[PDB]
């Protein structure tokens, strides 16, 4: 069977995954206290009689974080040692979580992923949630991810990463541990996604009309992307497209493996006053560039492969058609030597609503996942303010003195470089 | 066809046995190893 | 007896229980959701299908009918002006057959 | 007493097979459930072309289900005329291709080709006689297009002297649901142009022209394409299963239609196709059928045929009709354009006569086309794959699965090898 | 199967119609030259219709 096992690293992986399996179980009717009143098994596994307990594990240094889930709304849905926790924190350092307080705590999930993995008949994937701003997400995360690799060869990994805006940020050391954890994500894993936190506050701001919007509140739809992508597995569809599926028709490179994130029908409770959208507008809506899940505007790029993930009651013929319109757009620039680089995965279920959510019902949605040239401005961003403070050699010696040596900094920056350097050689032109 | 059909489903090859004419087995069954027959 | 009863009667339900959702499936319409056709009726031979969405295709189309029968009614009735045939003297009356 | 083997692969050809078994098993009067109820004693005649006799009087159809993902089974058997199928034909694979040709091909295929194999000589053994294979697939997939051409290796060797019969539906212009379609066509034509007898070329764009320009349906469904596929696909078979004035098999059709081994590739059609507001006042005759029948918006290929003169063509009338203004309607059509046809092959146009329509039809008519026309939709299949090749792209998926890159170059050069053997017929 | 005729005198069924007794009935496929049947029935595999 159809089975996903999805690692939740960090402060921004566990808040995340509060609110995704909060709509996990609701899509599959799960009350909080884990029981019913044959879709759930791709992320519910039943455990004696009506109880079903999450896919998923929940490590993080910081024991903050965990004891409010231990203590909220879902005590009960989860195992009591299916989450970790650990003494102190990585404090925003990514050589603690690599090496001296991450060791200690990698041991006790990679056990806790093995008894996962034996008692699912068929996994397909991996779905990583992680920051790498922070410590816990950035070196606890480049570990889980770098034994993974060694223990499950050639299984599929979804990278589901939260990186720094070029204009918003929480601390002063968020390039120096998203430039170290980008050289892990890079050969490891196989799908990354492209988070940014202010891109979601410019979509609350204009579209779900919220004034002083939150991080539940940019958790919440967030958690729709990925149901979004994952509902070809859940419910049956028109065209399913499964996990392995998305690798082998999205990265046309193997180091090209970097995808924006784009959902299309976002209206307040409010806001909708009893309107549906054709299916031609809310596919004009996911290319739209202030609608992306991050800030980078792909005019400046060009799409070199996109997938679209449809949602409830769309016939094939439109979505079709909306491709065509899409294609002859302008504005839309793809790259020259793919001529056809569009998905369709209909599943004929619409996303639910949370009871209090912003969001409200729809008929009809589109999930817009793309690999774009666009993204090397993205890391360019983050190259030039590490520059700045690598130049001068500022807040490093809390890196070096941690087990970390020196010039594994360099070696970390002439990737991003390589990074840079064949995103502008690929969108070129031949 | 019918006529043809059920007197070849009803048709067996020694006459003789043919007088039980005018509880399924256990080779019918090929399973319940432990519930072939029953108590009392 | 009591122990591989039971475990037959697991076996059996669960078969049973497999059956009975893909009977259900099959009943209810949801099942081939990718192979009925729209407007429920068979698109080689112009025939209405055997089921209750056929059915009201065709109330639908008698609705249809009938809208068509009074605008028929309201043009002829003010396209002629008097009750009365303007060649022959006859009586006018609305044509149907 | 001579039957025909259906297999169906992938998500393509399981949802065309399930709709094709719902309109043959329609005509033979076999209800959901299985027993015959139909109501003409020809229909009960020939059954055993299609299905197997079994106790209780049912009757199930000769049909190989194979896919490598158990999505498409959990849809096909919940759907009706579903349940008649054998759980034994129910052959699955548990990781799926996913959209990759190599996948189905080598990797995982490999050890589900075994499996396949077992069930077709457990069927094509079991009777008397074969009059060939039947096999439904596409090629810009990964499920149907890798594993099913490695199947058509095997049946070929083992069985070298039966019918393969192919509808295999093509990567489109106009829509495109995959990004990989090119390679995965290249390659699985290069398979098929030597071990295929005859190939029946379909896509999405002319079946959803069909059903907009010509059955003006507002919304047309992938179950309004599979029904058009369907029809064709029973029009086919009509001689086999129904006596006619002319009786014509697999090997009928195929004798008259290929001149050379290597263009066995035809473009198909169904004839009476009409929305519902004119059927009254159309006159169903046998001119009107063959004026839709040379239309070129009838056609369910890309190939536009006004372009490319046809080499040979094939029309199958379904009903009682007499067969001399059957042969006059197509002398007509090969006399008022004559660049149309080509030369050098004198009566261009095979005919045969059955004398039992199909349900709710009083005529009907099915066409064959071998065209030359049909090279310009392989071009753009080539032009699409040598737009990625000459960039590496998406190929480390490929050659993951240990395919290397010299055999993308046969591959690409039986493409251009094919398509360059249609324009020297064309001049 | 046609339709009946109007004031049709719905007819009996044929076992006591045609006056079966119930040792018969009951034994239509114990005889032994009904057996000889079944077995030539079953000889003839597809020709036992023709
Ligand atoms: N979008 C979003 N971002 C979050 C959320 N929670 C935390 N973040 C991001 O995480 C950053 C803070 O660093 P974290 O990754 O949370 O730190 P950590 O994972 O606890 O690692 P340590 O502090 O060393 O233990 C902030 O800049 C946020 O951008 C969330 O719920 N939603
Ligand atoms: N006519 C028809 N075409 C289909 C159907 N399902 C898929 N397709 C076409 O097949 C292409 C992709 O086929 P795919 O699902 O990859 O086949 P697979 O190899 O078995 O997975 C799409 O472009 C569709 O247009 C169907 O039921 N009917
Ligand atoms: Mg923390």
């Amino acid at each position: 069977m159809r089975e996903v096992i999805s690692i939740h690293i960090g402060q921004a992986g566990i808040q995340v995954g509060n609110a995704c399996w909060e709509l996990y179980c609701l899509e599959h009717g799960i009350q909080p206290d884990g029981q019913m009143p044959d879709a759930f098994n791709t992320f519910f596994s039943e455990t004696g009689a009506g109880k079903h307990v999450p896919r998923c594990i929940f490590l993080d240094l910081e024991p903050t974080v965990v004891d409010e889930v231990r203590t909220g709304t879902y005590r009960q849905l989860f195992h009591p040692e299916q989450l970790i926790s650990g003494k102190e924190d990585a404090a925003n350092n990514f050589a603690r979580g690599h090496y001296t307080i991450g060791k200690e705590i990698v041991d006790l999930a990679l056990d806790r992923i093995r008894k996962l993995a034996d008692n699912c008949t068929g996994l397909q994937g991996f779905l990583v949630f992680n920051a790498v701003g922070g410590g816990t997400g950035s070196g606890l995360g480049s570990l889980l991810l770098e034994r993974l690799s060694v223990d499950y060869g050639k299984k599929s990994k979804l990278g589901f990463t939260v990186y720094p805006s070029p204009q918003v940020s929480t601390a002063v050391v968020e390039p120096y541990n998203s430039v170290l954890s980008t050289h892990s994500l890079l050969e490891h894993t196989d799908v990354a996604v492209m988070l940014d936190n202010e891109a979601i506050y410019d979509i609350c701001r204009r579209s779900l009309d919220i004034e002083r919007p939150t991080y539940t509140n940019l958790n919440r739809l967030i958690a729709q992307v990925i149901s979004s992508l994952t509902a070809s597995l859940r419910f049956d569809g028109a065209l399913n497209v499964d996990i392995t599926e998305f690798q082998t028709n999205l990265v046309p490179y193997p180091r090209i493996h970097f995808m924006l994130s784009s959902y299309a029908p976002i209206i307040s409770a409010e806001k909708a006053y009893h309107e549906q959208l054709s299916v031609a507008e809310i596919t004009n809506a996911a290319f739209e560039p202030a609608s992306m899940m991050v800030k980078c505007d792909p005019r400046h790029g060009k799409y070199m492969a996109c997938c679209l993930m449809y949602r409830g009651d769309v016939v094939p013929k439109d979505v079709n058609a909306s491709v065509a319109t899409i294609k002859t757009k302008r504005t839309i620039q793809f790259v020259d030597w793919c001529p056809t680089g569009f998905k369709c995965g209909i599943n004929y279920q619409p996303p639910t609503v949370v009871p209090g959510g912003d969001l409200a019902k729809v008929q009809r949605a589109v999930c817009m996942i793309s690999n774009s040239t666009a993204i090397g401005e993205i890391f360019s961003r983050l190259d030039h303010k590490f520059d700045l403070m690598y130049a001068k050699r500022a807040f490093v010696h809390w890196y070096v003195g941690e087990g970390m040596e020196e010039g594994e900094f360099s070696e970390a920056r002439e990737d991003l470089a390589a990074l840079e350097k064949d995103f502008e050689e690929v969108g070129a032109e031949s | 066809r019918a006529f043809v059909q059920k007197l070849t489903e009803t048709g067996v090859a020694n006459p003789r046995m043919l007088h039980s004419a005018p509880a399924t087995g256990a080779l019918t069954r090929f399973g319940e190893g432990g519930s072939l027959t029953a108590p009392d | 007896y009591h122990r591989e009863r039971s475990n037959w009667e697991t076996q059996a339900q669960a078969a049973a229980r497999e059956a009975a959702r893909l009977e259900a499936s099959r009943t209810t319409g949801t099942g081939a959701k990718r192979n009925q056709g729209s407007e429920s009726y068979n698109i080689i031979s112009l025939n209405y299908n055997n089921s209750s969405g056929g059915q009201q295709l065709a109330a639908k189309d008698t609705a249809v009918k009938e809208a068509r029968q009074a605008r028929a009614v309201n043009l002829y009735s003010k396209s002629h002006s008097v009750s009365h045939n303007i060649i022959t003297g006859e009586p006018i009356k609305f044509p149907t057959a | 007493m001579r039957e025909i083997v259906h297999i169906q692969g992938g998500q393509c050809g399981n949802q065309i097979g399930a709709k094709f078994w719902e309109v043959v098993s329609d005509e033979h009067g076999i209800d959901p459930t299985g027993t015959y109820h139909g109501d003409s004693d020809l229909q009960l005649e020939r059954i055993n072309v299609y299905f197997n006799e079994a106790t209780g009087g049912r009757y199930v159809p000769r049909a190989i289900l194979m896919d490598l993902e158990p999505g498409t089974m959990d849809s096909v058997r919940s759907g009706p005329y579903g349940q008649i199928f054998r759980p034994d034909n129910f052959v699955f694979g548990q990781t799926g291709a996913g959209n990759n040709w190599a996948k189905g091909h080598y990797t995982e295929g490999a050890e589900l080709i075994d499996s396949v194999l077992d069930v077709v000589r457990k069927e094509a053994e079991s009777c008397d006689c074969l009059q060939g294979f039947q096999v439904c697939h596409s090629l810009g997939g990964g499920t149907g297009s890798g594993m099913g051409t490695l199947l058509i290796s095997k049946i070929r060797e083992e069985y070298p002297d039966r019918m393969m019969l192919t509808f295999s539906v093509v990567p489109s212009p106009k829509v495109s649901d995959t990004v990989v379609e090119p390679y995965n066509a290249t390659l699985s034509v290069h398979q098929l142009v030597e071990n295929a007898d005859e190939c029946m070329v379909l896509d999405n764009e002319a079946l959803y022209d069909i059903c907009f320009r010509t059955l003006k349906l507002t919304t047309p469904t992938f179950g309004d394409l599979n029904h058009l596929i369907s029809a064709v696909m029973s029009g086919i078979t009509c001689c086999l299963r129904f006596p006619g004035q002319l009786n014509a098999d697999l090997r009928k059709l195929a004798v008259n239609l290929i001149p050379f081994p290597r263009l066995h590739f035809f473009m198909v059609g169904f004839t009476p196709l009409t929305s519902r507001g004119s059927q009254q006042y159309r006159a169903l005759t046998v001119p009107e059928l063959t004026q839709q029948m040379w239309d070129a918006k009838n056609m369910m290929c890309a190939a536009d045929p006004r372009h490319g003169r046809y080499l040979t063509a094939s029309a199958l009338f379904r009903g009682r009709m007499s067969t001399k203004e059957v042969d006059e309607q197509m002398l007509n059509v090969q006399n008022k354009n004559s660049s149309y046809f080509v030369e050098w092959i004198p009566n261009n146009v095979k005919s045969s006569v059955c004398d039992i329509p199909p349900k709710g039809l009083k005529m009907s008519a099915t066409f064959i086309g071998n065209s030359t026309a049909i090279q310009e939709m392989f071009k753009r299949v080539s032009e699409q794959f040598t737009a990625m090749f000459r960039r590496k792209a998406f190929l480390h998926w490929y050659t993951g699965e240990g395919m290397d890159e010299m055999e993308f170059t046969e591959a690409e050069s039986n493409m251009n090898d094919l398509v360059s053997e249609y324009q020297q017929y064309q001049d | 199967q046609p339709q009946q005729p109007d004031g049709a005198p719905a007819t009996v069924p044929l076992a006591q119609s045609l006056g079966l007794t119930q040792d018969e009935v009951a034994g239509a496929l114990s005889h032994p030259m009904v057996h000889e049947l079944a077995r030539s029935l079953y000889g003839k595999a597809s020709g036992a219709t023709s």
